[PDB]
């Protein structure tokens, strides 16, 4: 039957609410915070995932942080819910990394929320709430919508990302790094996340041609908006023939194709996608916060993995070993990007056994310039070799 | 359809499985417990696995492109999807992903949860993303038909409104400020709460010339990355001295207190070397430890956050409090990344934060006249130039406002700024230099 | 799909918009105002659907809606108050005019 | 009157000769250099302005390096002629930053060179060859023609150096400070030179747009290269009418001139001089070599400072005071630039004082961006009051 | 003889004054001691004075635009130039500069320079500037008809020829190298010398897109600033390890030896502290100074220069010699100032330096064909790609080639790469997605 | 100045150019004639002038060294072979085109 919420169709603007924006946070607090709140002296780690804040009037509110999926079905929501109301008194947040974080005020409850959170697993065998997350640590990733509702993907987000966190479980619940590891992927070039100012970015990447719908294309497709959509300046407007007649079209020059796909983002005659030809850039060295150095892009490294669905393990490869070396070679408190800085390039290349290609040499624009190298400063590898 | 072997694959492995996750709600929407009418196929999430699987086998996505659905007075919140075989996945010939406001640094109570659950499940596919990157609740697939009964029940029955899609302001979101954390130099998620509503007019109903981001941080840490994801950020600092408590600088050498509150106890690094650790890594080198006292020459000091993270119980932020504004942070597409550029070094922050209001309407009623056609406010500063941005905002350009001053002579001046202004007369040049 | 109304044959996509522009016809505005939102036509709603209609003859794209509000003196709310949608899937999608496209 | 060479006008091209390029630097070598070229040991600054290399094999070669004018007479190379046949055999040589070198072998021959050449003055009084430039000191001013001889000058050259040099003779006759400086001037903004890379550098600048000569500019020019000659496209071709006559010509959009002059230097009809318009952009924090920091630009701090004739006393104080600061807070062996990497820029215009303008905000294409200050790292000055 | 208030002041002050310099030799060739009948008026210099007097009083040059002179055979070699008021300075009506080629480094001998004035007292002005930029001896102020007859005898009697001058190669320079440094890596005036003998005819003869210069530095100091100025940029290094003394390292310690050399010996800095003023100073941290014994991670050394530059006595350059080659420096104009960009890490420099020859020529190749009118290298480079360069000079692609990867992922990948192609039917893709 | 040949008289600045293409015509080619090294002028001294007019008259500019020796073949060392002077102040000096700009 047709259970109707009250909207009426013939009458869509009688009874309608609007402008009224989201619930106010301090609804939802837990009673600790909303007392305590603007009063916290300092904090401790307790452990992998656990968190304790002490209020100048000492108040305490313990978190365990567990990792999630993103996209998760109301089921799960619910059993974070019905955790909520055991423990918490039904209270419980969501990180800006997509993590959940249950929290208590006292030891004891603290104790039996945590026993009782690494006793939830699925059928399959994957933990329901993996507590860690905190520290030095590989906090879950910031990603994308993939194959899963996007149309201008290039790759997946929620397969690579379940892949990428198996290998590097261990790193999410321990904090043994030099500094934290912030991943990030990004299903295309829009670069929807992170990817741009993470340690590790993954971003999507097309490597042929838009392909052209001419008797479609200046039905669908505001033209101006195509050619402008360029980067390279690729696009331009030209005459074409559909059943012998003439039309409006657009005219891609191969040799100044880059394959970002903008103009299909603007005109959907002109689809890229492709199996073998999409693939994965690899990224690393940014990052947001401003602790000693100041913030920073992430570089490409790896022009091109390609997709090797379910668990891509070309690049879950390459992810691992990056983390790897940099955690035995970086110095404390050092993030990717800063031990880069401090090695060379070059070093960073000759320790991971990364093979450089010209298609990480930057050509996009006199920008490109300041990226090659304006010094006699470098060390002999086995590439000069 | 149900046969999915390459996502089976992805049930292995200890990191909650998405795969596990779908197929649980899969069974429940078959089992059906509670009886429900569900008003899109119970089989939805049933094709997204099937769909989702052949996507896997072909490596291409099979979304069509685009989509132009919502609710009436609104021009944005819902983003449209059509699958691109119909036919095989009626379950998700429709799968709409509609955007809904969450409270500021998204702390919830069960009962709102599960009532929103509630309305989705009858409603939707069941299946969600617990936070899309900009902050919104996401209700991930269903028809066009329910997108009005889902707004009409969201907004009579909980209070709660659509987010943002489009070229307008999208939902603003905050780190957790003061809710929970020492750094917070300012109360974040009142501000992002009542901006929000402030602004609720621009979120709704496209009006720029693209679309606009605000993130609050309450510190330079950055939690909720505004200099990297929003065009207007927002992050708190202080103006007057870090306050340091010799007592709890003993803990730290002692070994009772553990640096950077034990973020590193998973590896031996060794006992806690004050001098290497926190005097020796400052950027500015502003600090001296002598006689076992620690100094900081504040004048010198950026506040770059790293004294104050690695000891936290001894160094404390200041009590003159304020906020930073950094502009134009955006993606790559089309003239390249952005982070930041600082464009006020220190405002108040305080409700009803009229001084950082001020601010943002200033570069809308610029950047809304001046702003090419889907271009972002970062590439508008590069395109018309850093001083135009300043002298809209009546801001006075400071050292502050740059990493490095210009390596051209190509020098623009104001013709009233230049002694006998720009019209000139050949001929009288021709009177002191021969042709 | 293909609308039939009036005697006339409108072909559209999933969201309602006319796949050829020049298949527009006064017809189609009569059959898509309840879907709109719209229960009487006015002047005012024409004056917007002309306006669109030239300025994308003239210019291959839709205006961008600071130009659409300055040339016809209609503000944003008063735009809403005529095509509930707004002017995109609104007054565009009246107009015969194309799909928008981008990040919403 | 007129003597011939030798040279016939009538057979121009009989008894030519052609590419055989400069003299072989050999055939001017002194003894002592000649022999040990390659194997030499070590080197040491004995006193200001003079130094002494050292062969595996024991030879000396004492080098006494002399200030100099750049722009100077047949009399006054004569006269240095007269002084390397009194004591060098003849020999002698010019520096990169044109000081004249002379060397001997011992050093009794040494002492008695140096006490001559410090007998050396103009009738007017100034020192004809000032011993110098050595070590941490300023060293000549490497500068261009100016009025003397350019005709897209925006300032002197010999002049402001001249002026420059009087006011910095300490730190030439000296070496106390913690690096080299090197100060550097161009006549306009074609920076013939090194204004781009030194410690302090001085280039003129106009402040009006080109005036056109529209009845003459078709005859006297090529249109498309002054077109081409824009970096911002200011200039487009048109058909202009003059007292009743059709001519090609061009039009300045003024909003878009930065009067940089490159189309006067492709246009004759475009001149663009002006008496009070064009000043002296003042510069700093370049350095060319590889020591420890790599090579760097120098930076814009005072878009302008007026032609002051004849001793530009405005500029010339500007940069004393800048050595001055530098030199008391700079540490040992840093150069300007290092020295404001280390304190930051707004530290920078608090110590010297220096007043600081948008002008000095780069707003050049793409790269203009990178210029602006991407973190929340400042200091608070005298500026944020 | 023209009164000159201004240019008077200049005659004061302790600096060799350009000034009294001049006057004298208008003294000179008014007494004319010698009975010289000079080609062109004896009151050259005494005009030159007047019309810079001039300037200096309406502050705006007097010297009409370009000009169009040279000897026949050649493209370039003398710049022309008029005065703007002939009637008031006769003297100087014509006024043209003559670039003559100097020997490398510029060590001369009194006879040869003397031979030169000679010519120039009777041919031209009397007035010079010993080395333009570029590195050219320059004979400053002659008239038209002079040229042939200053470019005969320089020929024929002192067997040298012009300098270069226009869209070609210019006259090369180098530092003075291993005649008297025991830095220098290479013969950097051999190399100079050779090399400006064999592209003589690319130096006389404009065929460039624009102007090309060669520059070459012993060693990363750069003292002829190769890498700044000029296109490309021969800098020498070596690739074994540094050569340590121990000894001697004892006596910087000890202070018997003066670090660097005594450079800094006009003020007092304390007593040498060779880990605060070297160990501490190397950009890579890989020296080490332990038990008296001082240590070099030659591996992680970038060779910079520093630590041998302050302990010249102790640490000398590796045995192991050759050179890099850095292009692409340029002033601003058009598109902005550039330093040269690293091409080949490490190269033989050795006579008859071919391997060096051989780039020259591959980049000669390419950008006289690809660089647009008046358009250097550099811009070619930014234009076109680096990646470009790398193609047409056979360079194989290394890390040391950036200073950073790339943070934009708009790549470009040549078909052959990708398998398929880019030969795609539209009709085949929909097979698996619908309109 | 002002030159006076075969009849003719043409406007000329201090480098020999003419001051005015148009005023270009025969008597101007046996006027610069000697003063550019040239005893009698053959069918490639013309070849070259015709090609520099034919493309100037096209391009406003003067073509560049690659393109004037691509197009009539003849390479630098002729194109000098013919005008001493070279290609600049030789042949386009002859050819009636403005005076060279730039460095040099
Ligand atoms: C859903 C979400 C991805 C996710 O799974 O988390 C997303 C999804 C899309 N983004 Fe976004 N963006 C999302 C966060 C972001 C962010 C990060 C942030 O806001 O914190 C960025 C980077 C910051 C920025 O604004 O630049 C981002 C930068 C973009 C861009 C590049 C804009 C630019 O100027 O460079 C595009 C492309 C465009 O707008 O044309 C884009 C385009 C799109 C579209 C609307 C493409 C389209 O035409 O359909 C994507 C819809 C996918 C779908 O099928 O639902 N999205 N996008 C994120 C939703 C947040 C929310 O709460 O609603
Ligand atoms: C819970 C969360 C805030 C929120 O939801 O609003 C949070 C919480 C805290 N972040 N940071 C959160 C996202 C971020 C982000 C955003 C991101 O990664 O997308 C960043 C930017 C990453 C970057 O720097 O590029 C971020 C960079 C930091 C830093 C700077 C660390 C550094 O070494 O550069 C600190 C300082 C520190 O760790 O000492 C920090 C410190 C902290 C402290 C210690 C502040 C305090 O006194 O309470 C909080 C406890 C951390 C812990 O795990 O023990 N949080 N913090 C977010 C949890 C994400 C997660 O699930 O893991
Ligand atoms: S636009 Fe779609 S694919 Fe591309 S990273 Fe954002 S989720
Ligand atoms: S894919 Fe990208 S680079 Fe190729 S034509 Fe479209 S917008 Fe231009
Ligand atoms: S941005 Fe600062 S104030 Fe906000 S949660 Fe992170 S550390 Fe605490
Ligand atoms: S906040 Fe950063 S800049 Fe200031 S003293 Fe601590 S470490 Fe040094
Ligand atoms: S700096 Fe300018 S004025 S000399 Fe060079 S081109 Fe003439
Ligand atoms: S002066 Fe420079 S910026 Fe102005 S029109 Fe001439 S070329 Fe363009
Ligand atoms: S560049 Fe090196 S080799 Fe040449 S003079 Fe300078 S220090 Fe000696
Ligand atoms: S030459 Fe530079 S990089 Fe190598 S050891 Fe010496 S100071 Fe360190
Ligand atoms: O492809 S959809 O937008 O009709
Ligand atoms: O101005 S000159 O070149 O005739």
């Amino acid at each position: 039957a047709f259970i109707s919420s009250g909207y009426n169709p013939a009458k869509p603007m009688e009874n309608r609410i609007t402008d009224i924006g989201p619930r106010k946070f301090t609804e939802f607090f837990p009673p600790v915070i909303a007392k305590n709140a603007g009063n916290w002296d300092y904090h401790e780690i307790l452990e992998p995932g656990i968190l304790v804040h002490v209020a100048k009037n000492g108040d305490k509110v313990f978190t365990v942080r567990c990792g999630a999926a993103r996209l998760m079905s109301t089921s799960h929501i619910r059993e974070a819910c019905e955790i909520a109301k055991k423990f918490c008194n039904g209270h419980l947040r969501f990180t800006t990394r997509n993590n959940i974080e249950f929290m208590v005020d006292n030891e004891e409850t603290l104790k039996a929320l945590v026993a009782d959170l690494k006793t939830r697993k699925f059928a399959a065998g994957s933990f329901k709430f993996p507590i860690g997350g905190t520290g030095a640590s590989i906090s879950n990733i910031v990603h994308t919508q993939g194959w899963v509702y996007c149309h201008t993907p290039a790759t997946d987000a929620s397969g690579p990302v379940k892949a990428v966190m198996d290998e590097l479980f261990e790193e999410f619940t321990s904090m043994r790094l030099p500094a934290i590891v912030r991943v990030s992927l990004a299903c295309c070039i829009n670069m929807c996340g992170a990817v741009h100012c993470s340690d590790i970015g993954l971003v999507g990447i097309h490597r042929k041609p838009p392909m052209i719908d001419h008797e479609n294309l200046a039905e669908l497709c505001e033209i101006p908006l195509a050619v402008a959509a360029c980067p390279t300046a690729a696009v331009k407007p030209i005459t074409a023939e559909v059943n012998g007649q003439k039309v409006k079209s657009v005219a891609i020059n191969n040799d100044r194709c880059m394959y970002c796909g903008n103009c299909y983002t603007m005109c959907p005659a002109l689809p890229l996608s492709d199996g073998t030809g999409d693939g994965i850039a690899i990224m690393v060295g940014g990052k947001i916060s401003n602790r000693i150095k100041v913030p920073s892009f992430s570089k490409v490294v790896v022009a091109f993995v390609p997709n090797e669905p379910p668990r891509w393990p070309t690049m879950a490869k390459i992810v691992k070993k990056i983390v790897e070396v940099y955690a035995e070679d970086a110095r404390k408190y050092e993030r990717i990007g800063d031990w880069i800085h401090r090695i060379g390039w070059e070093t960073f290349y000759e320790k991971t056994g990364l093979e450089f290609s010209h298609h990480c040499i930057d050509d996009f624009r006199d920008p490109a310039y300041y990226t090659w190298r304006q010094s006699t400063q470098f060390k002999f590898v086995s590439f000069d070799s | 359809k149900h046969p999915t072997p390459m996502l089976d694959e992805l049930e292995k492995g200890p990191w909650p499985s998405f795969v596990s996750d779908i197929k649980q709600e899969c069974d429940n929407r078959a089992k059906n417990p509670k009886g429900l009418d569900y008003q899109i196929p119970a089989e939805c999430p049933d094709d997204l696995l099937g769909i989702l699987e052949l996507s896997f086998h072909e490596g291409e996505t099979h979304w069509k492109h685009g989509g132009i659905v919502g609710v009436f007075g609104y021009g944005g919140g819902v983003i449209g999807r059509y699958c691109d075989q119909p036919e095989m996945f009626p379950g998700v010939a429709h799968f709409h992903t509609v955007r809904l406001a969450q409270p500021a640094a998204k702390y919830y109570t069960a009962e709102y949860l599960e009532a929103i659950c509630d309305v989705w499940d009858l409603r939707g596919s069941g299946l969600t993303n617990m936070h899309g990157s900009t902050g919104d609740i996401v209700l991930l697939g269903t028809q066009t038909p329910q997108l009005e009964e889902i707004f009409f029940e969201m907004t009579h029955n909980l209070n709660t409104d659509l987010g943002g899609s489009g070229s307008n302001l999208r939902t603003p979101e905050s780190c957790l400020g003061i809710s929970r954390c020492e750094f917070a130099c300012y109360d974040t998620q009142l501000m992002c709460y009542q901006l929000t509503q402030d602004y609720q007019d621009e979120l709704h109903r496209p009006a720029f010339p693209y679309k606009f981001k605000f993130k609050f941080d309450g510190c330079p840490n950055g939690c909720v990355a505004s200099m990297a994801r929003s065009d207007f950020a927002v992050i708190g600092t202080w103006k007057d001295d870090i306050k340091i408590d010799q007592e709890a600088v003993k803990a730290y050498v002692g070994g009772e207190f553990k640096p950077n509150a034990g973020a590193h106890a998973g590896r031996d690094w060794g006992k806690f070397d004050i001098e290497a650790e926190v005097v020796g890594l400052c950027p500015t080198g502003c600090m001296t430890y002598e006689s076992g006292t620690l100094s900081i020459d504040n004048k010198n000091c950026t506040r770059c956050m790293h004294c104050i993270n690695t000891m936290p119980r001894a160094l404390k932020i200041g009590d003159e409090r304020g906020a930073s504004i950094l502009v134009g942070a955006k993606a790559p597409v089309l003239d390249g990344a952005q982070m930041g550029s600082l464009l006020i070094p220190f405002i108040a922050a305080e409700e009803p934060f009229d001084e950082v209001k001020e601010v943002i309407e200033n570069i809308w009623e610029w950047w809304m006249e001046e702003g090419k056609n889907r271009e972002r406010l970062g590439e508008t500063m590069k395109r018309v130039g850093f001083q135009k941005l300043l002298e809209v905002t009546g801001t006075k350009a400071v050292p502050q406002h740059v990493s490095e001053p210009r390596h051209n002579p190509y020098i623009f001046f104001k013709e009233e700024e230049v002694p006998g202004g720009w019209s000139r007369d050949i001929s009288d040049y021709r009177k002191r230099h021969m042709r | 799909a293909v609308v039939e109304f009036a005697g006339s044959a409108f072909e559209v996509d999933e969201d309602g918009f006319l796949n050829a522009f020049d298949d527009w016809c006064p017809e189609w505005v009569k059959y898509a105002k309840g879907s709109e939102g719209i229960g009487a036509g006015s002047a005012d709603h024409q004056k917007i659907i002309d306006f669109l209609q030239d300025y994308y003859k003239a210019n291959g794209i839709a205006p961008m809606v600071r130009i659409l509000s300055k040339v016809t003196g209609f503000k944003l709310k008063q735009i809403y108050e005529l095509f509930p949608s707004g002017p995109g899937k609104g007054a565009c999608k009246m107009a015969g005019l194309p799909k928008p496209t981008g990040c919403v």
